[PDB]
């Protein structure tokens, strides 16, 4: 298409020119003329849910060049080995297999997709709509194909290990662009940042930068309808080939798990991380005579976790009769408390909901 | 050797692997593997213990404290577990996550 020839030609653009004072200005319009169109091929109900059905409370995929590593890994993590559509590079998506870990159901899902050079926007939207991704390397080979990974990501609007970036943009009527700062900027000239919004045709605004924000923290900013946030984990294989000190050293790079798949080292660990990072929610359900159960926790997740969540997944009815629900846990400021539909709960929380 | 300036994978592949005297290096076989372990894992339990001293108290550790020391939802809970639950056949369980094994199954 012509949108995907444009984005070809500014990439070129970009490498060929040298970055100056002089260049910065058309530099700022290009990252963000390639911004808009990227989001442009977005734009069409996808990813989990409706793309493939979501079958746990959270969605974790792999991505990763082929490899022996990569099968033993995800065979070993679901317990069954790799069905024929997982050998296949032609094929986009596939599910090694659901988990239980800790009470809550995780579809794992394999996404060679995602690695290429209608069903191909399918992919990407369920790379988007994952809550973790795993990103495996060789550790005896892990720049040029960790590279790659993370383009394909972030050019798809994935933002790993990110929070959104502490930016406020009010648009305004006249007086063009105005820039408020708190810690000084490193990064951002306002020449670059009038680059970026008039770029997006944004004649007149008020910007508050309370971060040292980059030209991407703005663009992102700007694009945060599309922007996905997301843990990641990087899984660097064959530690075999390494030794204690090296193997030691590894843990000095943040959102890392070394590991040897053959030798199930630190497999434990990954699985573990992964648990730490999904901030899953575990309610405990308590009768009001008897005690609460510990053994079923009613799982919720990060981003939907309300006592309205909570009443839905029980049952769909809870909600027209619900007076309130009684709950210990570090979600209320006071033990127990009452509380309301609204009322967001939080890990290991103990409920008791009561009947108008 | 305490709190430690964080790398990149970049910076290991780079220079901070190089810096590292060959000649003095610990094999990584099966025993040193596992000492190294023991001592990871020591660690970490550690670290949690200082945690937990600051962290609230969850809603399980609050009723477990004063365990030490209407509305009927029983059908529709049980019909819950049973629905969450007959899958089970097609997934691995590891359970509370403690000393997982990785069998492959077919």
């Amino acid at each position: 298409s012509t949108t995907v020839e444009k984005i070809k030609a500014i990439e070129d653009e970009m490498a060929r020119t040298q970055k100056n004072k002089a260049t910065s200005f058309h530099l700022g319009q290009l990252k963000a003329k390639l911004a808009k169109l990227r989001r442009e091929l977005l734009t069409s109900g996808a990813g989990i849910g409706f793309d493939v059905a979501r079958t746990g409370v959270a969605s974790v995929g792999f991505v990763g060049f082929p490899s022996v590593g990569k099968s033993t890994l995800l065979s070993k993590l679901t317990g069954t080995e790799s069905e024929a559509a997982e050998y296949e590079f032609t094929t986009l998506v596939t599910v090694p297999g659901v988990i239980r870990y800790k009470g809550a159901k995780i579809q794992m899902l394999d996404l060679p997709g995602i690695i290429d050079g209608g069903r191909g926007k399918q992919v990407i939207a369920v790379a988007r709509t994952c809550n973790l991704l795993f990103i495996i390397l060789d550790v005896n080979k892990p720049l040029h194909h960790k590279q790659i990974i993370e383009k394909e990501l972030e050019g798809v609007g994935i933002r790993l290990n990110k929070t959104p970036p502490d930016i406020l943009i009010k648009k305004k009527e006249k007086g063009g662009i105005s820039i408020t700062n708190t810690v000084p900027l490193t990064h951002l000239g306002n020449d670059e940042i009038r680059a970026v919004m008039s770029e997006y045709r944004i004649n007149s605004a008020e910007i508050a930068f309370r971060c040292d924000a980059t030209v991407d923290d703005l663009i992102d900013v700007l694009e945060a309808s599309s922007r996905r946030y997301m843990p990641a984990i990087y899984v660097l294989n064959k530690i075999d080939s390494l030794s204690i000190e090296e193997l030691e050293l590894l843990y000095r790079i943040p959102n890392a798990v070394p590991i040897s798949s053959g030798q199930d080292w630190n497999l434990d660990e990954l699985l573990q991380v992964m648990w730490d990072r999904l901030n899953l929610v575990r309610i405990y359900t308590k009768p009001k005579g008897q005690i609460p159960d510990f053994t079923d926790p009613v799982v919720l997740r990060s981003d939907r976790c309300s006592v309205k969540d909570f009443c839905n997944q029980i049952h769909k009815s809870l909600v027209d009769d619900f007076r309130n629900a009684l709950v210990y846990g570090s979600s209320v400021k006071h033990q127990p408390q009452y509380v309301g539909l609204s009322h967001i709960l939080e890990d290991e929380d103990v409920v008791t909901i009561l009947k108008k | 050797l305490e709190k430690q300036p964080k790398i990149t994978l970049e910076e290991f592949i780079e220079t901070e692997r190089g810096k590292l005297d060959k000649s003095k290096l610990t094999p990584i076989t099966i025993a040193n593997f596992a000492q190294w372990k023991k001592d990871h894992v020591i660690a970490k339990i550690n670290a949690e213990k200082k945690l937990s001293s600051k962290r609230k108290p969850t809603g399980r550790e609050i009723i477990l404290k004063m365990s030490a020391e209407a509305w009927d939802l029983t059908e529709f809970t049980d019909a819950l577990k049973k629905a969450d639950h007959q899958d089970d056949g097609g997934i691995k369980d590891y359970g509370d996550g403690s000393n997982p094994t990785f069998d492959i199954k077919k």
